[PDB]
RNA sequence: GGAGCCUCGGUUGGCCUCGGAUAGCCGGUCCCCCGCGGGGUCCGGUGCGGAGUGCCCUUCGUCCUGGGAAACGGGGCGCGGCCGGAGAGGCGGCCGCCCCCUCGCCCGUCACGCACGCCGUUCGUGGGGAACCUGGCGCUAAACCAUUCGUAGACGACCUGCU
RNA sequence: CGUUCAUAGCGACGUCGCUUUUUGAUCCUUCGAUGUCGGCUCUUCCUAUCAUUGUGAAGCAGAAUUCACCAAGCGUUGGAU
RNA sequence: ACCGAACGCCGGGUUAAGGCGCCCGAUGCCGACGCUCAUCAGACCCCAGAAAAGGUGUUGGUUGAUAUAGACAGCAGGACGGUGGCCAUGGAAGUCGGAAUCCGCUAAGGAGUGUGUAACAACUCACCUGCCGAAUCAACUAGCCCUGAAAAUGGAUGGCGCU
RNA sequence: CCGCGGCGGUGCGCCGCGACCGGCUCCGGGACGGCUGGGAAGGCCCGGCGGGGAAGGUGGCUCGGCCGAGUGUUACAGCCCC
């Protein structure tokens, strides 16, 4: 039934400054801005506290599937804050039993050529979502590093190269190859 | 039975006396109905089930409307049911929050139609008892038990859509 | 003497219903910015529903068969045509009053245009419900001129923004003017608020 | 981003119904969509009333959630809600709208004559202001 | 400018932001950025919207004279120049010069067939179309047949040629 | 049953359905006549998908594969009796 | 052939059964309370269409739990010995099967849920803690919705449409 | 011939009014009965008698300028309720 009220709080840290034009949070700090719109979620994004310390999200007269959004908005702002402060660092290790998936970034991070996958002549070119920047790591041999602020864009770009390197018309239990996400960490930990 | 908004009725009746049973016992009920006419009928239905006693065999003594003694108090009513499904017959304990018993039973009859597509003639109300803040088992009731209750009326959709059928102004729903 | 209705923010059949009766009572109507009409129910839902309508054709000679108009204006016309007795003389006469446009062209681009609040999306739908823009719909079913209609409307909105700024400028001067003059309009301005304006 | 609330003690103007155009305090909330209501000073008997019909003011007079009518009568007359309401811009443009409805035919004529002139005076003063603004621009 | 068939509907106008809806509208920026405006922040007002389509604009008898408040506004299908407008522009705007008038708001002051209680009145209207009398400035045909041709052809049609 | 393992693939004893490309029932229509089989020729639809595109499954290492999904766009031939 | 109602020719009124977005007479009620979103929605006697069986889809019930002796999940630590227990040898020391089926240590572990073994091993599946911080969880049941759900000209809640 | 005096039928054509009656459909006023000789309410207050939420209180914490606001506990009445 209609729950008379639900809410939550999102305690912003003193480094970051968040601001909300209505229902369109914009979060800025060390690394950069991250806007996100929630016109489509239907909530009261109050912002309270001197020093602007916490973001509150009411949701009045919600039914079960309307009250399910409350936390997911709150959480999306949490990631947004993390992105601004620390920034996300997805690491993905290449795997093969023969053909050593030859990776090479191109423009800056943007492009990812993925040559010699399974001994295929086809060279996979994979763009990155605006903001994300791939880079071939050191201190680990067959391993990529995708860094960026907007987690959504990062993890999508990770998937983009994960599904790029897919095996068709074979026993995938046998043929375990491709560039898989190994670790979802941050650019700096504190 | 059908409906409108019901009224509690008191109906007392007796299997009419004989040579063998000279002063027979009176039986009273709480019969919710739109009018005395169907009240008395409803009285007879319930008694027939319980006691060997029919409308021919008896006389209704006193049918009388019963008034809520605290109209302008807000109350919580526990109501015990006995409905018929498409499948088997069931029991429930519903809870409503209302100013009256009648209002609370009326409210029930609408809910049951809504939630269980149960039509009047299928439903048996057994007991209707007003209840404390506690002894309320349903959270749909329980949320209104609070001193400093506070909510807005957020997306206040308009009516009077045909006062100005046509107009320049796009409407407003923030207040 | 003529309705002009901005079809933006309305509901396709809901508006069409109201337009039909106006049109049958001899009211000449114009319906403008038809691409902006929006239809309840999630997008995909309605695309299929249209695509079905496309499938309907007279097997032996499609050239005869139900003419599936793409443009949002013609779509909206089609749905209003479905609520009149359009095989009659009076029905055909009725449609001849109605005048529909993708976007908002030159007679009506400098006319104030009404809004049927009984067909409006913000009112008639729950906010958590989904809907479709009849533009998108029209576009994907083969409407040629979305982008053109967009490029012409950006001009119009820029052209209009200017008009509003000048309008505002007069309003402001008029607010100043009254204040400049309010001892030599004082015993007029008093009488216009005994009988209850200006308050 | 809400400013007015179904609070106990909120004064609400009834938009329509039997008690249309009357203020009324929210004594207790019965339900999702029904408020137990009273308007002792404003001639409105203690009764349940749906929210759909009441639109709510910016006046929260303070009493306890199910007092016995006497006390809300005091909290109304202490705050002097009738005086404060009639002072509001809202109530003024209600009063206005009623006086426009009461208007008689001779009264309607007077008005027209008063406006006919009053809009002429302003119109000139606006034109003068435009010329002065053009002179500044030159 | 004059008559004169016919077809009818009408019986003040509204000359425009964009949009939002768990929000908006207006100001003004002291201050900052961009091309008199645009964007920002901050502050001050409105918000069952009075910078309201529940709205605005307009007045609806004619004249006379003789005061007041308001007063350079209106006109002569007044006349020439400079604009803006292309989505189906079809409409405005702004600038010179000639002549004429004193119109809105109050008051006085009289008079206008006052047609004797009684219906389609009252306008958009110089309306749309057809047939007829006046001035000024412009105009000076193509098409089809016939003939020819064969890129064409049942026949028509089509492509060509002919001071 | 499938070495083992009810359900990769199957599936007894039972059970619930759809279909009108089988055959029956039935006899409503037509007996002042609706030309009675097959083949040829031609068009179009259906999908209950053989192949082809995209995919999930395996008792799929590869090859070969059956099981299933979206799906009827395009195909589905030459002969002997 | 259903429901309503049975007909001389007409005016006014009122009904029935049916309705009242528009087609189409009537809700252009500020109607009341719920339920339900369907990439096959649903939408009214006869009637022109679906079942068994499913679904933490959502909404109600019913019955039982649980937990401050601070749980419940979520991660982390052990899972033994009497004992190749007995039947079965073809190998079953927990483990193709079946009769059994208790004690010790106990904080506590079944003569064992499975994985897998020729058979073990090895792994895996209570009782209890550490962190976190209020409800948690099970089994039925019935409403709407969904799967179940395949036909041949293009198509029919009557149509338009409707959230 | 003028009286349109009294009575009778009529109106060339198009109209309108008036009052009377019949049948309808609405509107506005008032006056009564009965009930659990209605139920609730209001108003005046007084004397007691308990119980509950939860308070001009106190208290942990939080948020603002001792005061105001927001949760939490035992609960008398100096907010009420029964
Ligand atoms: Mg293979
Ligand atoms: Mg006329
Ligand atoms: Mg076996
Ligand atoms: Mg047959
Ligand atoms: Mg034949
Ligand atoms: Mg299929």
């Amino acid at each position: 039934m209609k729950t008379i009220l639900s809410n939550q709080t999102v305690d912003i840290p003193e480094n970051v400054d968040i601001s909300l034009k209505g229902r369109t949070v914009i979060v800025k700090g060390p690394r950069g801005t991250l806007r996100r719109d929630f016109n489509h979620i239907n909530v009261e994004l109050s912002l309270l506290g001197k020093k602007k310390k916490r973001l509150r999200v009411d949701k009045w007269w919600g039914n079960r599937k309307e009250l399910a959004t409350v936390r997911t908005i709150c959480s999306h702002v949490q990631n947004m804050i993390k992105g601004v402060t620390l920034g996300f660092r997805y690491k993905m290790r290449s795997v093969y039993a023969h053909f050593p998936i030859n990776v090479v970034i191109q423009e800056n991070g943007s492009l990812v050529e993925i040559r010699n996958f399974l001994g295929e002549k086809y060279i996979r070119r994979v763009r990155m979502r605006p903001g994300v920047a791939c880079s071939v790591s050191q201190a680990q041999k067959d391993e990529l590093v995708l860094e960026g602020n907007d987690i959504e864009l990062v993890s999508n770009s990770a998937a983009l190269i994960q599904q790029a390197t897919t095996v068709k018309n074979k026993d995938i239990r046998k043929f375990l190859d491709g560039i898989y996400v190994s670790e979802k960490g941050t650019v700096q930990q504190a | 039975k059908a409906s409108g908004t019901l009224r509690e009725y008191k109906v007392v009746g007796r299997c009419l006396p004989t040579p063998k049973c000279r002063t027979p016992p009176l039986y009273r009920m709480r019969i919710f109905a739109p009018n005395h006419v169907v009240a008395k009928s409803r009285f007879w239905y319930f008694v027939s089930q319980l006691k060997k006693m029919k409308k021919s065999s008896g006389e209704i003594v006193y049918c009388g409307q019963v008034f809520e003694k605290s109209p302008l108090r807000v109350k919580n009513f526990g109501i015990w049911l006995r409905y018929d499904s498409r499948s088997g017959t069931h029991n429930m304990y519903r809870e409503y929050r209302d100013l009256t018993t009648a209002g609370a039973v009326t409210q029930c009859y609408r809910d049951m139609g809504a939630r269980h597509r149960a039509r009047a003639h299928s439903i048996q109300i057994m007991k209707v008892e007003e209840i404390a803040a506690s002894k309320c088992r349903r959270p749909a009731v329980k949320q209104f038990h609070d001193s400093k209750i506070k909510f807005p009326l957020p997306h206040r959709v308009l009516r009077r859509q045909h006062k100005p059928r046509f107009t320049t102004k796009r409407p407003n729903t923030f207040f | 003497q003529v309705l002009v209705l901005d079809g933006r923010g309305h509901l396709l059949g809901r508006l069409a219903a109201i337009v039909a009766k106006q049109v049958l009572l001899g009211r000449k109507v114009v319906v403008v910015r038809c691409e902006g009409i929006n239809i309840s129910g999630n997008f995909y839902r309605n695309k299929l529903k249209y695509l079905a309508f496309l499938r309907k054709r007279m097997n032996t000679n499609p050239s005869r068969g139900p003419y599936h108009f793409r443009a949002p204006s013609r779509i909206f016309w089609r749905t209003v045509r479905g609520m009149l007795p359009h095989k009659t003389k009076r029905g055909q006469a009725a449609l001849d009053r109605l005048k529909v446009f993708d976007g908002i062209p030159p007679p009506y681009d400098k006319k104030k245009r009404m809004v049927v609040p009984a067909a409006l999306k913000v009112v008639r739908l729950k906010p958590t419900r989904k809907f479709a823009y009849l533009g998108r719909l029209a576009h994907e079913v083969g409407w040629k001129y979305q982008a053109v209609t967009a490029t012409l409307e950006e001009k119009r909105k820029e052209k209009a923004k200017i008009h509003y700024r000048k309008k505002k400028q007069l309003m402001r001067l008029r607010k100043q003017a009254e204040k400049n003059v309010e001892k030599k309009i004082d015993r007029f301005t008093e009488v216009l608020k005994t009988h209850g304006f200006l308050v | 981003v809400f400013r007015r609330f179904v609070e106990v003690g909120r004064v609400a103007y009834v938009s329509f119904g039997p008690h249309a155009g009357k203020l009324v305090a929210i004594v207790d909330v019965i339900d999702q969509n029904r408020a137990l209501v009273d308007g002792p000073c404003t001639r409105v008997r203690r009764q349940a009333m749906p929210f759909k019909c009441m639109q709510l003011t910016d006046f929260i007079l303070k009493f306890p959630h199910s007092a016995r009518q006497k006390y809300v009568r005091k909290a109304w007359e202490k705050a002097d809600i009738n005086t404060k309401w009639a002072a509001t811009r809202w109530a003024k443009k209600i009063e206005a709208r009623e006086r426009k409805a009461k208007m008689t035919d001779f009264d309607r004529y007077k008005v027209m004559k008063a406006k006919k002139m009053r809009n002429r005076i302003i119109k000139n003063e606006v034109k003068k202001l435009q010329r002065a603004a053009l002179l500044k621009a030159s």
